[PDB]
């Protein structure tokens, strides 16, 4: 006998103030009975669990299920009671990593450490919270009360109790063996190492020595499975990496649950397929909540699934990481408010790509959703390389010189170089600083009657041009905007506007290209025609001839 | 230092539980070295999973300095730690300190290290340090002593800290040393000269009486610090232009200061004129311009500091480097109003800028009344979250929140 290192045990608890379950038993089949016996009769030799005395207050509920071919009873305990009641526990399987992070490794073996898994124990102060009872045949004699005495299977603290303890344990042998990698997932655990194939299983020895010193039966992975690795949903292969084999399926009457389980391929195919658009196909969903009910599909919709499909002809694969190498984004605009990107060292073979949609709002610019797009490019980066990339972005050097020093908010994006990509993100309009000699000056306003929704706008300018245009089924803010897009329609290449409405300010100071309203979208349409426009605001109702002139035309 | 004091949280509240942010390699790194010394000196201690709390941690570099610094975000912690009463209420804040020629600040943070932390409450001190692409769990560690940035840290060592300085405040009845998280605030009128050894002569007392970054000082001089009244132009011929913008910042001010009056000025707009066409101010107007020139030079009334109410700071961006700002608690009535310019570091990076004067404008609200301010930031969330870690150099973290909508009042303070 040769003496195994204790595995520490993790203290645990219920949640303040609850108390463990106590879970009627239901009634059971003789033969149901009888299986449950055998099962637990020869967990407790194996030391899994252990029988009690009727003191124990506890109970969860037992029952005997079967598989297809396998004629075999099995057990299961419903720790769906005490699993409400137990303490929350840091769970360090969280995320998973991505593959573009991942380096080239020679060889990989695979241990299954499933065996492993029984030899973690229970807090022995836990263990009673545990107990669970096999009704007796006919119910003549008590039952058999037992309680686990490692951690049980279904039980919510299992997968990160035995994670920790797994790590704690393998930290040592990593820490001197800084020649290979070691990572934990489920019951398997990877090795990977540059090191030839003849040394490699010498690590591999090693670190089933190392395991044995807490008594730890780890073999090889029974029936190795070929690369590549069914990992995450990922393709690993030795060289590169890919997606499990996306299929979308071919329909003629799309409901709720089809779209958004073809959004779900779509984004998750949109790691290494280049293009992927969902943006017409994912506003189908917007405000539906039964998975059964069909949508017509819109023709941009049609041709934006037409256009995935396409994209996904062909596999694409993605390269692994390079410390040495440089890391380069690029960013393309797609329209409506779509971006895509690849992150890539060298030219042509990518480590990943990606997607960017702009956020929901009334109205927006290119310049901002591009610099949205750096940023989560970024973050992301960090997450997977530890390091930003060198930006490629569609936008001239000028063109983003003129937009942050001009810009009322604080901006910034990183390291960064124009790459002629169409279509270019671009300044639509420039509204100019100081009044403009020789410019006709449109003094503007409206009004709009709350009861009638009646209303009207216009303008008066230094040169005597009036207009004045009655309005229905329009509001003062409506007003106000319809009073200077006709000023914009009514002038010259050159004009001075004077509003009153900090509405309207609010909006074009915002500089937006595009907007859901149309009134503002005709508004950007006159500006961009423009050659110089000076917005200058002024207090209302204030004495302020030309304002105070038009505001009398526009108030009925 | 060997009892502990009990310390609780605030009823009906559990401990934090942040999501750590991404970090960089090189931060990583630096936290795996820092935090592997303070384990060995038994400072932090690793966790096992029974721990679910968590407080996000990252790496900086104060100013002047080539060595990281460990930096905890107890944000979220220190606004569910209980209200600290530690052997009294609260020591009033000097208001002598914001009136001393010259006021150096120390870092002193690492004299909490040597006072031990109650065995229970070190579990919500949990902090990770993560793993580059999640390749390894993170690095899980909870602190044994009391910890940088903790609300009550400063509190807890209040006892202690009274001790060391009192032989030199009652060398010195004169100087003014007020304590604010992890940094030491000592204020004298003496000149520059050996106000550095009369700092000096503060450090090894604290080297004699028990440090990595202690030997540096914050130079500040605030009574030389600017405060802006509304200034209004002084022409010789205005513009329809001009005066339209004169009489829109006269409205604002109505809003601050009683007697504005705009009748005057209203009626040279008599008429629908182009804005470039110069008008000559009647008598009635320049009367009225004076009066208006002279009810700005008086500060606003009705204007006192409430303790018990948050300090708000306005931020508004007005180019080539410049920032104006003003520190308030109910609109229109600033307790200060200032403006900087020329960033070192950072003439076209306006994050950057944004957060120096970030760091700026908290350093005056500690002088002035003892606590940071609330920030509304003229910044969009997404870009600010990503990058101000990046130029952070101070060891306390204000709240700030984010401005969408571009204010008019940015021309007002121009
Ligand atoms: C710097 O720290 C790390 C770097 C890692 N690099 C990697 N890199 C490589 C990248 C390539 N791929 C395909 C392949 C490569 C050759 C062969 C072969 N024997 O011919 C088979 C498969 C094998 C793995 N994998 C790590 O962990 C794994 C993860 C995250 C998932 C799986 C799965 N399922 C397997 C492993 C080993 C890393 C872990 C690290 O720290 C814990
Ligand atoms: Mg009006």
């Amino acid at each position: 006998m040769v003496p195994i290192s204790p595995i520490e045990t993790v203290p645990v608890k219920l949640k303040p103030g609850m108390d463990g379950p106590k879970v009627k038993q239901w009634p059971l089949t003789e033969e149901k009975i009888k299986a449950l016996v055998e099962i637990c009769t020869e967990m407790e030799k194996e030391g899994k669990i252990s029988k009690i005395g009727p003191e124990n207050p506890y109970n969860t509920p037992v029952f005997a299920i079967k598989k297809k071919d396998s004629t075999k009873w099995r057990k299961l305990v419903d720790f769906r009671e005490l699993n409400k009641r137990t303490q929350d526990f840091w769970e360090v399987q969280l995320g998973i990593p991505h593959p573009a992070g991942l380096k080239k490794k020679k060889s990989v073996t695979v241990l299954d450490v499933g065996d492993a898994y029984f030899s973690v124990p229970l807090d022995e102060d836990f263990r009673k919270y545990t107990a669970f009872t096999i009704p007796s045949i006919n119910n003549e004699t008590p039952g058999i009360r037992y309680q686990y005495n490692v951690l049980p299977q279904g039980w919510k603290g299992s997968p990160a109790i035995f994670q920790s303890s797994m790590t704690k344990i393998l930290e040592p042998f990593a820490a001197q063996n800084p020649d290979i990698v070691i990572y934990q997932y489920m019951d398997d655990l990877y090795v990977g190492s540059d090191l030839e194939i003849g040394q490699h299983r010498t690590k591999i020895e090693e670190l089933r020595q190392h395991l044995l010193r807490w008594g730890l039966t780890t073999p090889d992975k029974k029936h190795q499975k070929e690369p590549p690795f069914l990992w995450m949903g990922y393709e690993l292969h030795p060289d590169k990496w890919t997606v499990q084999p996306i299929v979308l399926p071919e329909k003629d009457s799309w409901t709720v649950n089809d779209i958004q389980k073809l959004v779900g391929k779509l984004n998750w195919a949109s790691q290494i397929y280049p293009g992927i658009k969902v943006r017409q196909l994912s506003k189908l969903l917007r405000g539906t909540k039964a998975l059964t009910e069909v949508i017509p599909l819109t023709e941009e919709a049609e041709l934006e699934l037409a256009e995935n499909r396409e994209i996904l002809k062909e596999p694409v694969h993605g390269v692994y990481y390079d410390p040495s190498k440089d890391l380069i984004a690029e960013i393309q605009k797609q329209g409506q408010g779509q971006w895509t990107y690849q992150i890539y060292q060298e030219p042509f073979k990518n480590l990943k790509t990606g997607k960017y949609a702009r956020m929901r709002g009334a109205h927006t610019n290119d310049v901002k959703q591009l610099t949205e797009a750096v940023q989560k490019i970024t973050t992301e980066s960090i997450v997977i390389w530890g390091k930003t990339p060198k930006f490629k972005l569609p936008i001239q050097k000028e063109t983003w010189e003129t937009w942050w020093t001009e810009y009322w908010q604080a901006t910034w994006i990183p390291e960064w170089e124009f790459v002629n990509t169409p279509p270019l993100v671009k300044l639509w309009y420039q509204l100019e600083k100081e009044p403009i000699v020789g410019a006709e000056t449109f003094y503007v306003d409206g009004a709009a009657n709350r009861e009638t929704k009646l209303g009207k706008a216009g303008y008066v300018t230094n040169k005597g041009r009036q207009k004045v245009v009655p309005l229905t089924n329009t509001t003062n803010q409506k007003t106000e905007l319809q009073a200077i897009y006709l000023a914009l329609q009514d002038s010259g290449l050159e004009v001075n506007i004077v509003t009153d409405s900090q509405y309207a300010l609010g909006i074009i100071q915002a500089q937006p290209d595009k907007s859901e309203s149309e009134l503002v979208n005709q508004i950007i349409e006159q500006l961009i025609k423009k050659e110089k426009v000076y917005l200058a605001w002024v207090p209302a109702h204030k004495g302020i001839g030309g304002n105070e002139q038009v505001d009398k035309l526009v108030s009925a | 230092p060997i009892e502990t004091v009990p310390v609780k949280l605030k009823p009906g509240m559990d401990g934090p539980k942040v999501k750590q942010w991404p970090l960089t390699e090189e931060k990583i790194k630096a936290l795996v070295e820092i935090c592997t010394e303070m384990e060995k000196e038994g400072k932090i201690s690793k966790i096992g999973p029974e721990n679910p709390y968590n407080t996000p941690v990252f790496a900086i570099k104060k100013k002047d300095s080539t060595k990281w610094r460990k930096l905890v975000d107890f944000r979220e912690l220190n606004k569910r730690t209980q209200d600290f009463w530690e052997v009294q209420l609260g020591i009033p804040h000097p208001a002598g300190l914001k009136k001393k020629k010259s006021v150096t600040v120390l870092d002193v943070g690492d004299a909490y290290f040597s006072v031990p932390l109650d065995e229970d409450f070190r579990k919500y001190t949990a902090f990770t340090i993560p793993s580059i692409n999640n390749e390894t769990p993170g690095i899980r560690y909870q602190y044994n002593v009391l910890p940088q940035g903790w609300k009550g840290s400063p509190a807890i060592f209040q006892s202690s800290m009274t001790k060391i300085l009192e032989p030199f405040k009652k060398q010195n009845p004169d100087i003014v040393i007020y304590q604010y998280m992890d940094d030491l605030y000592v204020g004298s009128d003496l000149e520059i000269g050996q106000h550095r050894t009369k700092i000096e002569e503060l450090r090894q007392h604290l080297l004699r009486w028990g440090p990595p970054f202690l030997w540096m000082g914050y130079e500040l001089h605030p009574d030389k610090w600017t405060v802006q009244p509304i200034v209004l132009p002084e022409k010789d011929s205005w513009t329809v232009n001009d005066i339209q913008k004169l009489v829109g910042k006269l409205n604002w001010a109505s809003q601050i200061y009683p007697g504005i009056k705009v009748r005057q000025l209203s009626k040279l707009l008599r008429g629908t004129k182009a804005l470039t066409e110069v008008i000559p101010l009647t008598e009635e107007a320049e009367l009225e311009l004076a009066e208006n020139r002279e009810i700005l030079k008086e500060p606003v009334h009705g204007v006192y500091y409430d303790p018990s109410k948050d300090l708000i700071a306005e931020i508004q961006k007005q180019g080539q480097g410049q920032w104006t700002y003003q520190i308030y608690q109910e609109p229109f009535k600033n307790l200060k109003t200032g403006k900087y310019a020329r960033m070192r570091g950072a003439h076209t990076n306006d994050v950057k800028q944004l957060t120096e004067a970030v760091q700026k404008i908290t350093t005056e609200s500690i002088v002035i009344w003892g606590k940071t301010p609330k920030f509304k930031l003229p910044i969009q969330k997404e870009t600010w979250e990503t990058w101000w870690t990046e130029y952070w150099q101070a060891t306390w973290i204000p709240e700030w929140e984010f401005v969408n909508t571009p204010p008019l009042v940015k021309l007002w303070y121009q």
